[PDB]
């Protein structure tokens, strides 16, 4: 009967959509993590730069 | 936020180093020095994912810049 | 090329370390109902 | 079959959603690549600066140091960057 | 749990919207509020001076709780969706394959073709036969009482019924209980109609819960707190 | 439909892995730089103390 085939097809479509949602959620999580790490890296780099400038300003005359 | 955070931290630092015997004597004489109420600014300080209209804002960087400027101004004022 | 392979790929993708996150006669009724809904979508737009 | 036509339309819509997900990943990855590449430029520049500073510092001589009392304030004072976003 | 969370979020949103609307419709005045200046626009007295510090804190707390619950519920999107759809499918199949049997048998036995037609339509629209066809050994169809029996295996899978199918089934099912309808309700026993009303009242939220994300986002709408076209 | 999903997942996984590795490499290099810079600062202030003496 067509009803059983429709139910199986609705199973298939739902499984695919669930996989899509899994991927999407993972992508969002990845975006959230990567960015925090990048912020930390940027701050570390900024601290190093200023420190280097201070060292340079401290060991040069004019 | 940066201004009040800096003010609260400076007040707490100043209160920490104040002599306890002097505070007790003042309280006994009737001149109690009110303590600074506690706060939970650390949660906002540890925030790097403020999302607004699709923009990721590093609040920590701005707070760091403001506190650095305030500290430099305070040191210059002391000198 | 198979459903099982695709599901496995998704699981594999999910398996990554992501630290530092945060700090009858009813047919006529159905048709009329559909028409009413269509009219409503336009009324909301207006 | 009407039900079979529906499932095909659903599969086409699923493919379109897959493309939308592809674009939701691609834009994020491109932005991350751009910002990390800028960070890499900064790191390389500061690495050049650091090696130059080290090779300069490994040559200092205490006897070469000369202190000028008159030039102490005639000298421009150093100030750190104070850029605010 | 998902239903309770959605209901709680909706209740909180309704409370917030109601208080905001009441405050908007009842602007204050300098006579009541001393802080309000003599000169001020309608929006000023309506919103800015119409809230107390405690009221503002309560509103902020309610909003924060709403958003925290929203994010927490969203974190469990897949589990909630799977559980809801599996429960809906199991309930629908079990109902249409077991509960309608006795009523159908009674109708056939007493020659109630009007009830028989709608019951058969309901059982044909949704029921999914694991064997690929309706059983032929079922004694209910013949009208004679079942032995002692006749165990039937109901399949289990996680999928919600289509909107058209659910609406059609509900419309057929609540037609049998209709008082106005010669009333069809008068041709059914008590327990069967009671079970039918229980199922009908329980299946109201199936459509809302199937689209769990849309329902969750709708129940937490706070965008009406900024627009000022009217003022 | 089954195929395309697998390809997209594989590409995303590979790309994500590459990004993570790049970040790790950058952080490690930054840490290494921080050590050399600290050594330089130690040398500088040691020289300053020597000049004062």
């Amino acid at each position: 009967r067509e009803i059983h085939q429709d139910w199986a097809n609705r199973e298939y479509i739902e499984i695919i959509t669930s996989s899509i949602k899994k991927i999407a959620d993972f992508l969002n999580s990845f975006d959230m993590s990567c960015r925090s790490r990048l912020a930390t890296l940027n701050e570390k780099l900024t601290a190093l730069e200023r420190r280097i400038e201070y060292i340079e300003a401290r060991v040069t005359k004019g | 936020l940066a201004d009040q955070i800096f003010a609260y931290y400076k007040v707490m630092a100043g209160s920490l180093l104040l002599d306890k015997r002097l505070r007790s004597e003042c309280k006994n004489q009737g001149a109690t020095i009110h303590l600074p109420p506690s706060n939970r600014y650390e949660t906002l300080l540890k925030q790097r994912h403020v999302q607004l209209l699709g923009r990721s804002i590093d609040l920590n960087r701005l707070i760091t810049q403001r506190v650095s400027a305030a500290m430099y101004k305070s040191l210059e004022l002391a000198i | 090329v198979t459903l099982e392979d695709a599901l496995s790929n998704v699981d594999l993708l999910e398996e990554l370390p992501l630290p530092d996150q945060q700090p009858a006669r009813y047919i006529e009724q159905a048709t009329v109902h559909s028409s009413m809904n269509e009219m409503l979508e336009e009324g909301q737009e207006y | 079959n009407e039900l079979e036509c529906v499932t095909n339309i659903s599969l086409a819509n699923i493919i379109r959603q897959l493309s939308s997900l592809s674009k939701y990943a691609e834009d994020i990855f491109g932005e991350l690549f751009n910002e990390a590449h800028s960070f890499s430029f900064r790191v390389n520049s500061l690495q050049e600066r650091v090696d130059r500073l080290s090779v300069s510092v490994t040559q200092l001589d205490p006897k070469e140091e000369e202190l000028s009392l008159q030039d102490i304030t005639m000298r421009k004072a150093f100030r750190s960057s104070t850029i605010q976003d | 749990l998902a239903l309770q969370g959605l209901q709680l979020l909706s209740q909180w949103s309704a409370h917030v919207m109601e208080v905001y609307s009441w405050k908007l419709v009842h602007p204050t005045d300098k006579y009541s509020n001393k802080d309000c200046p003599d000169s001020a626009e309608e929006y000023e007295r309506a919103t800015r001076y119409n809230y107390t510090s405690e009221e503002k804190f309560a509103l902020v707390e309610v909003i924060a709780m709403i958003k925290g619950l929203q994010v927490l519920m969203g974190r469990m999107e897949s589990v909630f969706n799977h559980a809801i759809r599996h429960t809906v499918y199991a309930a629908l199949q079990d109902f249409s394959q077991v509960t309608l049997r006795e009523p159908l048998r009674q109708a056939i036995k007493k020659k109630k073709n009007v009830i028989q037609s709608v019951l058969q339509a309901i059982r044909k629209t949704v029921c999914d036969w694991e064997t690929g066809h309706e059983p032929f050994n079922d004694p209910a169809l013949r009208g004679e009482k079942d032995p002692k029996g006749f165990d039937i295996k109901v399949p289990r899978r996680a999928v919600g019924p289509s909107s058209t199918q659910l609406y059609m089934v509900r419309t057929m099912l609540e037609s049998l209980i209709a008082d106005k309808s010669k009333t069809l309700r008068s041709s059914l026993e008590g327990p069967t109609i009671l079970d039918i009303e229980k199922f009908h009242r329980e299946s109201f939220f199936y459509t809302h819960l199937i689209n769990f994300s849309e329902t969750l986002q709708q129940c937490c709408d706070l965008s009406q707190l900024w627009f000022r076209e009217f003022f | 439909t089954t195929q395309s999903l697998a390809s997209v997942a594989y590409l995303i996984n590979t790309l994500a892995n590459n990004v993570l590795q790049m970040l790790d490499i950058q952080a490690s290099q930054l840490r290494r730089m921080e050590s050399s810079i600290n050594h330089i600062s130690q040398t500088v202030d040691i020289h300053k103390e020597k000049v004062a003496r």
